[PDB]
RNA sequence: GGGACCGCCAGUGGCGAAGGCGCCCGGCUGGAACGGGUCCGACGGUGAGCGCGGAAGGCCAGGGGAGCGAACCGGAUUAGAUACCCGGGUAGUCCUGGCUGUAAAGGAUGCGGGCUAGGUGUCGGGCGAGCUUCGAGCUCGCCCGGUGCCGUAGGGAAGCCGUUAAGCCCGCCGCCUGGGGAGUACGGCCGCAAGGCUGAAACUUAAAGGAAUUGGCGGGGGAGCACUACAAGGGGUGGAGCGUGCGGU
């Protein structure tokens, strides 16, 4: 549970920063 | 073998007691001559009979007969255990071997603690909860 | 008492003497005792250590209670006498000693490096000195134009 | 097994000027000169005295063997785990004195000594006690010959004495010579 | 020969602001309790901001590497194991220089003071004794500070708390105002990265939560009986044919 939320957020952020980095 | 003037050989009977097997080896006082080495596996092959106390009793008894031929009639008993990433407690053959010696007619004048206990520490295998089934 | 500032425990339970009636178990005069203070100050004693001496040797209860007043400055005891003579500098003895320690510490941290505990103590002593000084400059114990920075400290010490 | 045993040769422990000699302890080996460095534990059956009783285990190492009689010097003393763990206790202190002794006889000796504090109070008097333990053991050792000193050091005479002079400063109990290791032996052979 | 660490010692124990701190010896060095207030004479308290320390692991360089061991490669277990278990094994763990900053970093109890029943133990100091191995070695009381147990007035939803307050007061700081969306988005700021700080809205909901009571339950613990229980023992069904009832047909 607790682990889930955080890593999901860290994935959510790294995909978004990936989609920010390669479409500017 | 000449130049005996002790008039009663004595042998330091070594007992290595793993949870995975029991070995019983006897040497003279020096340690420089092995007369006997008998293990649980040589007695009986079945992987569970190997540390079993009955298997250990007979292994120690065999050695003990050889020792009597030699005129080894007194024994120091030196108990140790596995220790490098194992439990440091001696297995079942300790108690079995002491019994086979007591029946066998070899009298014990000392009981000796040469077991691995560090004052520098050693970690055994676990999984952050120890071993489990 | 009790306060906390670098300890997790209370302060000592000591109190001033209440023999607030003048001595008469002393058998020395005011005059003789002053005489002693000039000689001792001159010798190399600092004004706390003189007053301790006076209590033991000459047997007074307090030095606040055998020699107040005799000069018209606040809280008349030793260093006020000396101050009129010019045997005491204006910067209180308290402050002189604090400052001396604050110099001592920079020199150890250098030679002994990796001192965490000693480093926090250097910040803490210094910090306290600025706050004490800030009040003293105003009071006239220190000049108005004086400042406490750590270089000026080293100057005084040397 | 492997041998008759007659290929194995047996040799016999004698330790002139260490105990005056013994007749107990045997070392087998295969070939001559593989017994020159072997270490032999005896409790001693030539005496049933205090060495055997309360200072249980002594080690002797056969330095050289000449003509199939083995000349032997003091290799070590120790106690066992049974003694160290028994005597120590809780809400007290354990005090130990190491010194590296030089004796004027050409032997270098290392003593560990075991002193047990009389109950309460952990104090600088402990460490003061350690200063004294080293100094006393040194003076006894310095005066005497190595055969004399070994007999005093393994026996309670030394322990009993350390406890008397220390006891005056700060009382002790249960003083012992935990082990003695012969830092360096030789002075008559290289 | 080598690296690494210090069973006993070790105690409900001691030290440090805090994170934290355990082989032994010596030097260097910081802090504290206490008794004697000897000294300045209200210099005090709090403190937005700012500044600083900050376990472990991580990041960077160099060195060290004995054992241990993410990843990893087999084996078992398991339907399969993705896991518990076993055989090997790399970074890392160690040391120094450098860098980043988190914690259920807990006493979940902000900081400073006064005040409000006691009892007992314990650590160190002051003081008067007794015992004495003549050393505070063993102990008692008064007194001063700290850590513990039991408990009053009172407080609390209750559990508890109770001179170490969640008690009675005062000064100041930090913070909250249902749950999910979301500690997300967006922007800025810091960081080398990992991350950190700040920090929404549309929408959706009649509950989310805390304590205790009672009951059921638990490859949770302890104890005990039963012959409609199990063991021992004796016969039998499931085979075949028939009789009878049911499902299906």
């Amino acid at each position: 549970m607790r682990w889930k939320w955080i890593k999901k957020r860290i994935r959510r952020l790294k995909r978004q920063r990936k989609k920010e980095r390669g479409l500017i | 073998q000449v130049n005996i003037k002790k008039k009663e050989k004595w042998g330091i009977a070594h007992i290595y007691s793993s949870f995975n097997n029991t070995i019983i080896h006897i040497t003279d006082i020096t340690g420089a001559e092995t007369i006997s080495r008998w293990s649980g596996g040589m007695v009986v092959k079945a992987d569970r009979d190997e540390p079993s106390p009955y298997a250990a009793m007979l292994a120690a008894r065999r050695a003990a007969e050889e020792a009597l031929e030699k005129g080894i009639v007194g024994v120091h008993i030196r108990v140790r255990a596995p220790g490098g990433s194992k439990s440091k407690t001696p297995g079942p053959g300790a108690q079995a071997a002491i019994r086979a010696l007591a029946r066998a007619g070899l009298k014990i004048g000392r009981v000796e603690d040469v077991t691995p206990i560090p004052h520098d520490g050693t970690r055994p295998k676990g999984g952050r909860r120890g071993r489990r089934v | 008492m009790a306060r906390m500032h670098a300890r997790k425990r209370g302060k000592s339970g000591s109190k001033r003497p209440p023999r607030t009636a003048p001595p008469i178990w002393v058998e020395y005069t005011v005059e003789e005792i002053e005489n002693l203070v000039v000689k001792l100050r001159k010798e190399g004693y600092s004004t706390a250590m003189i007053g301790t001496i006076l209590r033991d040797q000459y047997g007074i209860p307090s030095v606040k209670l055998f020699k107040d007043p005799d000069n018209p400055n606040r809280n008349l005891t030793i260093t006020r006498i000396l101050e009129k003579h010019g045997l005491a500098p204006e910067i209180p003895e308290d402050l002189m000693f604090l400052i001396r320690r604050a110099v001592n510490l920079r020199k150890h941290l250098e030679q002994h490096p990796k001192d965490l505990h000693s480093m926090r103590g250097l910040q803490l002593i210094e910090s306290k000195i600025r706050r004490l000084v800030k009040y003293y400059k105003r009071k006239g114990k220190l000049p108005k134009n004086w400042r406490y920075d750590p270089e000026t400290a080293k100057l005084l010490v040397r | 097994t492997r041998d008759k045993w007659k290929l194995k040769q047996w040799y016999i422990i004698y330790a002139p000027d260490f105990f005056g000699g013994v007749e107990v302890g045997l070392t087998p080996a295969d070939d001559p000169e593989k017994v020159l460095n072997r270490v032999v534990e005896v409790t001693l059956k030539d005496v049933t005295g205090d060495f055997t009783k309360s200072h249980v285990k002594l080690y002797f190492q056969v330095y050289d063997v000449k003509g199939q009689n083995a000349y032997t010097k003091f290799k070590g003393m120790k106690l066992a785990r049974s003694y160290i763990r028994s005597l120590v206790r809780r809400k007290t202190t354990r005090i130990d004195g190491i010194f590296n002794i030089t004796t004027k006889d050409g032997y270098k000796l290392r003593v560990m000594a075991m002193a047990i504090a009389m109950r309460r109070i952990q104090t600088s008097q402990e460490r003061a006690i350690r200063k004294i333990m080293q100094e006393i053991i040194y003076k006894k050792a310095e005066e005497l010959n190595f055969k004399d000193f070994v007999l005093e050091s393994v026996n309670g005479k030394i322990a009993a004495e350390i406890a008397k002079e220390a006891k005056k400063i700060y009382p002790l109990r249960k003083a012992e010579i935990r082990k003695i290791k012969v830092l360096e032996e030789p002075q008559v052979i290289a």
